[PDB]
């Protein structure tokens, strides 16, 4: 829930997109075993998808370790720092590629609840209302009831 | 005593339909020797045998009946086999210079 739960502002990590967009994703490490059903997925991951997925993200460093510890994984490091690790168990090879695109297209900023759908760091451009605005001012400024 | 260990790795030689043929002659003659029938348990022995022998590398079991002619014995010698494992596979395969790709076992 909301209330149990961290929650943050919708943001980007360096003003991603002003100037020009910075692919945050930069590392994948898939730790895969040349034996075993639950990273047999990940193995034809490996064989027929990776080189193109590599080639296709030049900024993202890919590291295939074909030994890993405890379960098959890709671990996605972006540039902020964000370590994300993602279980590839006994998922098939079009599973492995679609969570490997989204890990790609995705920042590092936490999968948590964002509390407004917009981000501006200028939400006024003809001034932020007050209660002044649209009150009439009066002559000399007296106050009402001011006897001068 | 255990000889060092015959590799699986397997390049059809170039000159490998005269050699086939004079092997042919060697065990049976007729025009189109690719059609002469391997029917004879004689004539197949001795010619997968030859071949094995020279080539290093033998007709499986597996595949041993559908060699009905010496047409399908061309075909089998004429397919390269490579036994390397996948990680060379990978490795030597021009990979991206942002992939890299390391084995421990």
């Amino acid at each position: 829930t909301a209330r149990g739960t961290p929650s943050r502002f919708l943001a980007s990590v360096l003003h991603n997109g002003l100037g020009r967009y910075v692919q945050q994703l930069q590392r994948l490490s898939f730790s895969v075993s040349r034996d075993g059903a639950s990273s047999r997925g990940a193995r034809e991951f490996v064989e027929r998808e990776v080189i193109d997925f590599a080639r296709r993200n030049p900024g993202v460093v890919i590291y295939v370790n074909s030994r890993p510890c405890c379960v098959p994984r890709v671990v996605a490091e972006y540039l902020n720092g964000a370590v994300r690790e993602e279980s590839i168990h006994c998922k098939s090879v079009e599973e492995i590629s679609t969570l490997v695109q989204k890990l790609a297209d995705q920042s590092g900023l936490d999968v948590i609840r964002i509390r407004k759908p917009f981000h501006t760091d200028n939400p006024s451009i003809q001034g932020q209302w007050h209660p002044f605005t649209n009150k009439p001012t009066t002559f000399r400024g007296l106050r009402p009831r001011e006897v001068q | 005593v255990c000889p060092p260990l015959r590799s699986r790795a397997y390049t059809p030689p170039e000159d490998l339909q005269s050699r086939l043929e004079s092997y042919v002659k060697e065990v049976f003659l007729p025009s189109n020797w690719q059609d002469i029938s391997l029917e004879d348990s004689r004539l197949k022995f001795n010619l997968l045998a030859h071949l094995a022998d020279d080539l290093g590398h033998v007709v499986p079991n597996s595949r041993l009946h559908q060699m009905c002619r010496v047409r399908d014995v061309l075909d089998f010698y004429n397919v390269p086999i490579q036994d390397r494992s996948k990680f060379d596979e990978l490795s030597a395969s021009n990979l991206p210079p942002n992939l890299k790709i390391t084995w421990s076992y």
